[PDB]
């Protein structure tokens, strides 16, 4: 009977955090979580030193070590770590779905765009930072136009190499 | 208030379709089909703004 | 009992213009068509400003703005447009199958080339233009050796970015 | 009761030269066998002349005519060729899927790495041999560390073009 | 060598589940779900190295 965290919203929201959205095709791809702390539900992921793990340090991917994926929301994840995956977990990595994520621009995403990979925090946004900082997932794009701070669906494949921009 | 000024039509409404299975997922579709609202005689609706 | 356009031929034809060719995978994709006219079967089209539409214009496609994708054969389509999908219609892109469409070229094609789109029209050939005019759709091959004017069955993947060719 | 090439392992191999790793998508395509002599189970094909043909010879292949695919285990070829495709059969090219294959390499491999293809003989390998005679698979990776002449798993994604490596 | 010292649990042994029928491709998936060995009593087990 619990109320609080009640807002009497207007409708339905659209999402969660790492929630996917129905297709015919997805590689899911079960690896190994690597990090002492956790890993978020919609977040990237890099090659881990296990030849199956990852991790979710992202500071050092490069075009020669692109980054590996993105987890999906499990919803049955130890109940510990409240959503996360807890080390030594299977991760459910997708590189081929379109999956709602989280923005973090100034002034927001619309329908088709580049997606741009911040390396320092991991976040996605829609312009390179300016400080050879910055990846483009070269095959990616938005679906939604969303503002800041909102979840936007985008459509993502990992097997096009990425991009450096300086 | 008349079906001969407002009028929408919903030939379908929501069923569910059979459960489809990929590798360890249970992806289950769902559909329906409507027309959207129609507006025949205008000047049979009147907007008052300001109240 | 209609026997116009009897031309008594020798055995079946091949396809029509936008009929796919049956395999496991396929990204079909739910988009609005948004030309006033409609849109042929076996065409490219370009994102929409709908955030979910799409146009046959691809007057202006770039690599920043790569072309969203080709539409199918659906068999019902409002009977009022002979075979086009009429305005404000579901469209059903198709992006990773392999699909037949109509060749423009003088001197035809042949198993494997490469796909060139020219922007002017958006019709598919085997070289680029030559003029600033044309794009070259990255991923994509043919799989039937074809004359001027007829029909052959293409490959496709929109996931690979665009090159553009001056 | 046949104890001929008796080794007494510790424990089971990992796999054979071309089996596939289960996984939802895989691009199989059905080629005819154009090359005399057939073609093994783990090994790349070019473009046939024969419209729907393959050949084992690869030491033409360049960015404008990419690679076709990869062979794979069959398990029913026609008893007279021991592990091969004899010729004129079906030949079950794949394209998307994860696939074991043969290392050649000094040093051997790691998990994500570049896959290189050398053109002379058509083996797989970590760097460019330097003579204009290797290409890159640019959307393929390794998923294994593996030593000299040993099975390691690999991604692969044919519809993103080759690059030329001088 | 007793189970008040060592112990190992298995909830689920070995299970095939349903074939799914992809273009000419039959495909089985078999699942096993375990969990780790456990030594609760550590002073009742000893390690002798250089024999």
């Amino acid at each position: 009977m619990a109320p609080y965290n009640e807002t009497y919203a207007s409708d339905y929201a659209f999402a969660y955090e790492g929630m996917v959205s129905d297709i015919a095709p997805a590689d899911i791809i079960s690896r190994t979580v690597e990090t002492s702390a956790g890993i978020g539900f919609g977040k990237i992921v890099a090659q881990g030193t296990s030849d199956r793990g990852c991790k979710a340090d992202v500071s050092a991917v490069s075009p020669t070590a692109p980054p590996l994926g993105i987890t999906v929301r499990s919803q049955a994840t130890e109940n510990l770590t409240l959503d996360k995956y807890p080390r030594y977990d299977g991760a459910a990595i997708m590189r081929k779905g379109v999956i709602w994520v989280l923005v973090t621009d100034a002034g927001g995403v619309v329908a088709g765009d580049p997606v741009w990979l911040k390396k320092s925090d991991g976040t996605f946004s829609n312009a390179d930072v300016g400080s050879s900082g910055g990846l483009r997932l070269a095959g990616c794009r938005w679906d939604t136009s969303a503002a800041n701070g909102a979840l936007a669906r985008m459509r993502v494949d990992f097997d096009v190499p990425p991009v450096a921009g300086a | 208030n008349s079906p001969e000024v407002l009028k929408m039509h919903i030939p379908m409404r929501h069923r569910f379709l059979p459960v489809q299975v990929v590798g360890l997922t249970y992806k289950v579709p769902g559909i329906f089909r409507l027309g959207g609202l129609d507006i025949r005689l205008p000047k049979e609706v009147r907007y008052v703004d300001g109240y």
